[PDB]
């Protein structure tokens, strides 16, 4: 994958050239294994999905990059209380790792508001993709009028998920998912990043950058292999 | 369901619900009335 | 050079309920309803061939495909039960604490009828029936240590068992594969060497080497089950690991660096049995499922997908070409590719190839823990494995001359190997006859020779090692051989891979786990009594495939069928020419030969490896008589079958009972089958005649007309019940004795 | 240190060797396979794969021969420390 911007990555082949045409996102040619192929496309691997599923994944990542490591920056600059200068596996998301006490409720309470919360926004952005325009329609308390969707599923719009209704124009919205994109695919490897440097070093993000800089050479991959 | 309810109508699905419920009836009678030889 | 792809079509089938209703559906013969009662089981044994119910190619890989799916699910459901019994219906916990001393058992009966005497006294203070499969000393070998973990599996046992329906309803009528798809046989076995043996033999060395070597090192310390540190404690704290393998205090840095020989702590070469627990070293067993992983994942990336790289199967078997043979391997890539039933012949060939090979491997090679010792437990997995080894190979020559029957066509073969095969089939059969009866004569006469000159009192003239002598000169030397393969030519093993070529015994629980097994005089005449019943079993399956076709009999016999039951009785008479029939006979040869194999494993294990280790020695269970008894068939009948069902026919009155009664009940299925081998249906239609009067007299009479079963389900009907009856025989003969006695 | 040592030169040395030998046709590559006699033709590539490389050098050739080349390199390093040479 080549890293940057460029017409075609490294893995770009002249198999996908047939079917990339540059109408997605971030469209630069890779696919090596050709799994947006249109023909013969069936089941939950075809365009529609796969590229709604990236953008999903992106937007997750792009949280998660962001709030695993933004407690242990704020907390180094003392702007939060150093009870809460927790790395991101010691929150509580595996306790055996390390479990934080001092939330409202115990972290299986949490759990269940979750499970609910997530259940109405998950299986209602579902119901748009399946039926677009669907949730616009039965009575939610009057929201229905911002969940009519604008026929791509994962870029509903609307006066909510678009506030200030930036990329007016066709050529700037094409520019902003670009940058979405990008960004996007930047915290999906920056997340993988957080889960790998984890278990070979036991330390948070921050941890691993203040270290490298202090000595670049002693500090790295190659050297963590042994401790 | 008109269709479930005559697969379960078939003779092999009656004969097991069938031999089932009999062996069922035969079993807890002799769990109530253990070794029965004589009418008596 | 078309590209490998996924390819599926949407939604091919509607899910309904419609066809349930409507039996026969799958067929346009029986679609129509039955009239006669010969309906009813035409509807049974048609639903699973695929290929007669339609011409398509792509249909019916599409059913293979789905029909697999369910396969997997029953088997998930029939793995979660073994792993939930276990947790709640077992002594598996005060197993472990006296392994030596306490009967594995996983199954209760209710109190009902009186049949809770079956509830035996196996230890711990728990009454089940005791179990021979196994379970326990996998378990133990895995690391498993309560009854909690034992149920989890169960649970994610369910939950696989529900992911393999769903795949199937979703790839048979929601996504289901082209016809393209499933002909890519170099992508499959890339996946299949690299991916499925590749990366499972990887995945289960990462649990040996961080969950199974940790507990069962601390187990065999004598630590107790329950203050051993949990798993995943184990993986957590690298502290905890080095106390038990300093190697770990270097992380992974060693594999990186090539330092290998670090990690000679875990990963041995040891060989030999461990003396605690009589079986396998589990560091050998860790670095043997790392060794096999690269060496799969390296045959992973050997055949050509989408990158230029790679070998061409069609090219290979082109390019190997011989004087001798004509165009060669030329149109097997077009038959392998466009026939299921040719492939299925080559994997249930070497399928059960492989399970044989498997019970001659586990039994010299204990790799469990407590599994030697465990005599029942030996007993019966080498039996079961070999009974499945059996019955597929004769499956592939089932399906072998099913191939010959539908999916062969001349015009693709001509010249080639399987050609030239058939242009000389009557020298092949006509070869291969001879060496069978030149067996029988020279194994089996030499048994009937030792019998009579020992009832005319010249035992000076038998065949014996006190007498004229038949030493197996050859394998005694293969035995010194590996004896002293560490020596020379395995020079970093410590031990031999068995304690079988030689050595001393190795006693667990002051019983013999293994120890070296001698080949005499008996051991020579057993085992060519093996090579006469294997070839012959060879001469039936091959005979019905290579004159599957055509014969100097019935010329035609294809345009017939596979399974007929004759072409009349002319020329003399014709019955049994198809090759179906062949399979049938092949199935009592099989069940002849494999008799004799599990008789033989018995016999010399008892008599010769299997006893209790005393101050003066090792006394076995038969006391050595094997050696001076097996070399007359009198010996057989009086010292294995007469003395040894013993315990079988005690058995009433004791938590054995069940045996004793299965025992005359599989005498009793055995001896109804013969009703239907030596009858023909010509009788019993006449006779349901006059039985059909008296309904018609009593306007009882069915609508669905009643029929003698027809005479190929006759022969069906005849060995299904002949080899259940067999086989349970000495099944219940086997337990009760090992039990009883082991 | 483990740059420098002979482990490291070896495994630099092995990998170089088989890229160097792919790249200048000296071994097969995704463009050219080998026929029976052991000789170097054309192939047919179903992803053909864009490279900007004079000759055709894809991603794909470095795996290929990164991977060969690894697996004579750990093989001549354990191999040495065998027979008492390294
Ligand atoms: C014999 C097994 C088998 C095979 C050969 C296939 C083959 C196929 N499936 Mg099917 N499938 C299977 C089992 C199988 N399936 C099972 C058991 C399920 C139920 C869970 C499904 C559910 C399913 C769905 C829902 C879909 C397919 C689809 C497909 C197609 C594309 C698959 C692909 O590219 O995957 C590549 C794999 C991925 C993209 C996912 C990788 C990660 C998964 C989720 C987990 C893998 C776990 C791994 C093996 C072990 C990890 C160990 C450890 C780290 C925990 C293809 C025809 C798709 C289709 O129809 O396309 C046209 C499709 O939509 N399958
Ligand atoms: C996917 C996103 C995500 C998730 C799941 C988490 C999860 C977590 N974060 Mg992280 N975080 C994220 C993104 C995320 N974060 C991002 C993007 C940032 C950078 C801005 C941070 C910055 C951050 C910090 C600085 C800290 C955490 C902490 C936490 C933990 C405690 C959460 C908590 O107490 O919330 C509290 C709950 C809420 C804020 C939601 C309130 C819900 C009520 C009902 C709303 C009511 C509204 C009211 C009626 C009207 C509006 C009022 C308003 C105008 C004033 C938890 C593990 C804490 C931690 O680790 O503690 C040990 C912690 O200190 N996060
Ligand atoms: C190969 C699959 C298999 C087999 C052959 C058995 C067989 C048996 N099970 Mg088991 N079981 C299995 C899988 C299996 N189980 C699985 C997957 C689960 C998890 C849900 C269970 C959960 C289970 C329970 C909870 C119990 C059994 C019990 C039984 C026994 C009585 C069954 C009966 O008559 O029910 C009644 C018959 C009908 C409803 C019809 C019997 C020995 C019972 C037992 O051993 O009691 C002492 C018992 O209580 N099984
Ligand atoms: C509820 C879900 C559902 C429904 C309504 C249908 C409906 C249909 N399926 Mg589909 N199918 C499903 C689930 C479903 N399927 C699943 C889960 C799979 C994966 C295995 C498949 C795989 C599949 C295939 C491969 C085929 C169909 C076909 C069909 C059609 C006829 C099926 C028939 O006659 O079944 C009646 C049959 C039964 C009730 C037998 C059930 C067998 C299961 C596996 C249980 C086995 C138990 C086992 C023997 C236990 C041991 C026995 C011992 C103790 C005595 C129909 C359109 C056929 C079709 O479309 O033909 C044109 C077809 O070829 N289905
Ligand atoms: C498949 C088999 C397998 C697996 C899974 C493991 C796994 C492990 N081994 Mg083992 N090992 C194996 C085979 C295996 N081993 C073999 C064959 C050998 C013999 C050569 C060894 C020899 C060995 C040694 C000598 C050691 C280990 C160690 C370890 C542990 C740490 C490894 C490490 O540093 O990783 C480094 C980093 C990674 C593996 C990458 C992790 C990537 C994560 C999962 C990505 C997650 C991303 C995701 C998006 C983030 C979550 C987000 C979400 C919460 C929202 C780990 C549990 C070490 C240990 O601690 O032992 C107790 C150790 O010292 N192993
Ligand atoms: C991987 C294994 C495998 C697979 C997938 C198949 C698949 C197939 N075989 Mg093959 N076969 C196999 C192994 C296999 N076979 C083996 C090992 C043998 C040697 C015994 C044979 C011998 C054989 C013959 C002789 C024939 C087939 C046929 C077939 C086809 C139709 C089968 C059918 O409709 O059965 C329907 C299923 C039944 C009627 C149920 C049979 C029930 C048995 C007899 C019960 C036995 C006792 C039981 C297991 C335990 C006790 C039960 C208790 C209630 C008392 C089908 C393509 C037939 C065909 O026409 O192929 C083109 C055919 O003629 N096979
Ligand atoms: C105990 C029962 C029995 C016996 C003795 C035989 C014997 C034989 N069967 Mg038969 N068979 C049997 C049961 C038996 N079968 C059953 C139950 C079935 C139904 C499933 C079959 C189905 C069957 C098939 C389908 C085939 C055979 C074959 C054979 C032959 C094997 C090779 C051979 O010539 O060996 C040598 C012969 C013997 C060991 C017989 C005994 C010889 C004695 C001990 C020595 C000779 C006596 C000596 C000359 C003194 C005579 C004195 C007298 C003249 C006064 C052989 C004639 C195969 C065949 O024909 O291969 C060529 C073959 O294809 N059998
Ligand atoms: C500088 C080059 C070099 C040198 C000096 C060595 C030296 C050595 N290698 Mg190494 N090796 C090299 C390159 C080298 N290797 C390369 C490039 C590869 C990759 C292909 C390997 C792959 C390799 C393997 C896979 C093994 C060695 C082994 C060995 C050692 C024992 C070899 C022996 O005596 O086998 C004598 C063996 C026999 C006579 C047995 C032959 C019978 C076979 C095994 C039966 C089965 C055949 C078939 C599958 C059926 C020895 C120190 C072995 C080892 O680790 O020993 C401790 C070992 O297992 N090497
Ligand atoms: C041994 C014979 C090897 C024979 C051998 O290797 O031959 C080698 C020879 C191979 O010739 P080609 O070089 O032309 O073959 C090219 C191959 O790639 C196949 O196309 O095979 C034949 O001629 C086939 C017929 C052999 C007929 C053999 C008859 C004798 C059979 C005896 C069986 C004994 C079994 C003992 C089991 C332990
Ligand atoms: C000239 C040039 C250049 C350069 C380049 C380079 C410098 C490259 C490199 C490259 C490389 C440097 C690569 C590498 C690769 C590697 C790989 C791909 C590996 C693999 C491995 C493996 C696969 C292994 C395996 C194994 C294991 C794990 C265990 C043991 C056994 C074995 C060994 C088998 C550039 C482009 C800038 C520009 C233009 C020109
Ligand atoms: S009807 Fe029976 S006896 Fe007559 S030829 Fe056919 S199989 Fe033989």
């Amino acid at each position: 994958v080549d890293r940057s911007k460029d017409q075609l990555y490294v893995g770009a082949s002249q198999s996908s050239l047939a079917y990339l045409d540059g109408s997605l996102p971030g469209d630069f040619g890779f696919d090596p294994l050709g799994l947006l192929d249109p023909v013969n496309s069936g089941g939950f691997i075809e365009p529609k999905w796969l590229q709604y599923s990236e953008v999903i994944h992106a937007r997750w990542a792009m949280l998660g990059a962001a709030g695993c490591i933004a407690p242990e920056v704020l907390g180094a600059a003392g702007l939060i209380p150093d009870a809460t200068n927790i790395k991101w596996f010691e929150s509580g998301v595996i306790p055996p790792a390390g479990s934080y006490n001092g939330y409202w409720a115990d972290p299986y309470t949490i759990f269940f508001v979750e499970i609910v919360a997530m259940q109405f926004a998950e299986l209602r952005r579902l119901q748009d993709f399946r039926y677009p325009g669907s949730m616009g329609q039965q009575y939610f308390l009057g929201l229905e009028a911002i969940f009519k969707g604008s026929g791509d599923a994962a870029y509903p719009g609307g006066p909510f998920f678009n506030l200030f209704n930036l990329g007016k124009t066709e050529a700037a919205m094409k520019e902003l998912k670009l940058k979405e994109i990008k960004n996007g695919r930047l915290a999906m490897l920056a997340m993988l990043g957080y889960g790998a440097q984890a278990v070979m070093t036991g330390k948070g993000p921050f941890q691993n950058l203040v270290e490298h800089l202090a000595d670049p050479v002693n500090n790295n991959i190659l050297t963590n292999f042994a401790g | 369901m008109k269709d479930f309810t005559t697969y379960l109508s078939t003779a092999p699905v009656i004969a097991t619900i069938w031999f089932t419920f009999t062996a069922g009836l035969l079993i807890e009678i002799n769990r109530y009335f253990p070794d029965p030889l004589v009418f008596s | 050079a078309k590209k490998v792809k996924i390819a599926v079509d949407r939604n091919p089938v509607e899910t309904s309920f419609e066809k349930w209703a409507k039996p026969g559906h799958f067929s346009r013969t029986l679609s129509k309803g039955p009239n006669t009662t010969t309906w009813i089981w035409n509807l049974h044994a048609d639903a699973h061939d695929f290929d007669s119910h339609t011409s398509d190619l792509e249909e019916i890989s599409r059913k293979v495909f789905s029909a697999h799916f369910g396969q997997l699910g029953i088997i998930f459901i029939w793995l979660s039960g073994m792993y939930f019994h276990g947790a709640r219906f077992s002594n598996y916990e005060a197993w472990l604490s006296d392994p030596t001393h306490i009967k594995p058992s996983a199954q209760v009966v209710w109190p009902i009828v009186g049949q809770e005497i079956l509830n035996g006294d196996v230890g711990g203070g728990f009454q089940g029936i005791q179990i021979t499969s196994g379970f326990f000393q996998l378990w133990r070998a895995s690391g498993i240590t309560s009854e909690l973990q034992l149920y989890t599996t169960a649970i994610g046992g369910l939950v696989m068992a529900a992911a393999m329906f769903f795949a199937g309803w979703f790839h048979y009528h929601k996504a289901a594969p082209k016809l393209e798809w499933f002909q890519n046989v170099e992508s499959m076995l890339n996946h299949h060497l690299g991916g499925l043996l590749g990366l499972g033999s990887l995945a289960w060395a990462g649990h040996q080497i961080h969950v199974s070597l940790p507990v069962n090192k601390l187990l065999d310390a004598g630590v107790d089950p329950k203050e051993i540190p949990l798993p995943h404690d184990l993986l957590l704290n690298r502290a905890i690991m080095a106390d038990l393998y300093p190697s770990f205090a270097k992380g992974i840095a060693p594999f990186f660096t090539l330092n290998w020989s670090e990690y000679s702590d875990f990963l041995t070469f040891k060989g030999g049995l461990n003396p605690v627990t009589g079986g396998l070293w589990l560091s050998d067993t860790a670095h043997h499922h790392v060794a096999i992983a690269v060496l799969f994942l390296v045959a992973g990336h050997m055949y050509r997908t989408n990158w230029g790289i790679g070998h061409s199967m069609k090219e290979i078997l082109e390019a190997h070409r011989g004087p001798f043979t004509g165009e060669g391997h030329v149109g097997l890539y077009e038959i392998l590719t466009t026939s299921w039933h040719a492939q299925l012949a080559i994997n249930l060939a070497l399928f059960g190839s492989l399970s044989i090979i498997v019970a001659h491997h586990m039994y010299a090679m204990p790799p469990y823990p407590y599994l030697a010792t465990d005599y029942g437990t030996q007993l019966s997995l080498f039996t079961h494995h070999t009974w499945i080894g059996g019955f597929c190979i004769v499956g592939a020559g089932a399906h072998a001359a099913i191939f010959m029957v539908r999916d062969y066509d001349p015009t693709n073969n001509y010249n080639n190997l399987l050609d030239r095969v058939i242009r000389h089939r009557d020298a092949i059969i006509s070869h291969l006859n001879w060496v069978c009866i030149f067996l029988g004569f020279h194994s089996f006469g030499l048994y009937i020779h030792n019998d009579t000159m020992s009832a005319l009192g010249r035992p000076q003239d038998m065949f014996s090692d006190t007498a004229i002598q038949l030493q197996p000169v050859f394998a005694q030397w293969i035995q010194n051989t590996h004896f002293l393969a560490p020596q020379l030519t395995a020079p970093n093993a410590l031990a031999a891979t068995s304690l079988t070529w030689g050595g001393d015994l190795v006693a667990v629980g002051g019983k013999v786990a293994m120890m070296p097994i001698s080949l005499g005089t008996s051991d020579f005449m057993v085992h060519h009594i093996h090579a006469f019943t294997i070839h012959v079993t060879v001469l039936i399956l091959l005979k019905g495939v290579l004159f599957a076709r055509s014969s100097r009999l019935i010329p035609d016999k294809a345009n017939l069928g596979f399974r007929f039951p004759c072409d009349g009785p002319g020329r003399g008479g014709t019955c049994q020419v198809s090759a179906w029939d062949h399979v049938f006979l092949g199935l009592f040869w099989m069940y002849n030969s494999l008799s004799i194999v599990i008789f033989h494993f018995s016999w010399k294990m008892q008599s010769d490896v299997w006893g209790t280790v005393t101050a003066s020695g090792v006394s076995h269970i038969t006391g050595g008589n094997f050696a001076q008894s097996a070399n007359t068939i009198n010996g057989w009948l009086r010292d294995f079958l007469w003395a040894q069902s013993s315990q079988v026919i005690q058995s009433y009155g004791s938590a054995l009972s069940a045996y004793g009664l299965i025992f005359l009940g599989a005498h009793f299925v055995w001896a109804f089958s013969l009703m239907f081998l030596f009858s023909g249906r010509g009788y019993w239609q006449e006779l349901i005649e006059s039985i059909v009067w008296a309904h018609n007299k009593l306007k009882v009479a069915p609508a669905i007309q009643p029929r003698a079963l027809s005479i190929t389900q006759g022969r069906a009907v005849g060995v299904a019940h002949y080899l259940l009856g067999g086989i349970a025989t000495t099944w219940s003969f086997f337990l009760a004795r090992i039990i009883s006695v082991g | 240190g483990f740059i420098g040592s002979s482990t490291n030169l070896i495994m630099v040395a092995s990998t170089t060797a088989t890229l160097a030998a792919a790249r200048f046709g000296l071994a097969p590559t995704v463009k050219k396979n080998t026929t029976a006699g052991l000789k170097l033709v054309d192939s047919k590539n179903s992803a053909g794969v864009i490279s900007n490389d004079p000759a055709g050098f894809t991603i794909v050739d470095v795996l290929a021969m990164g991977a060969a080349g690894h697996g004579l390199g750990v093989g001549i390093v354990l191999g040495l420390k065998g027979i008492g040479a390294l």
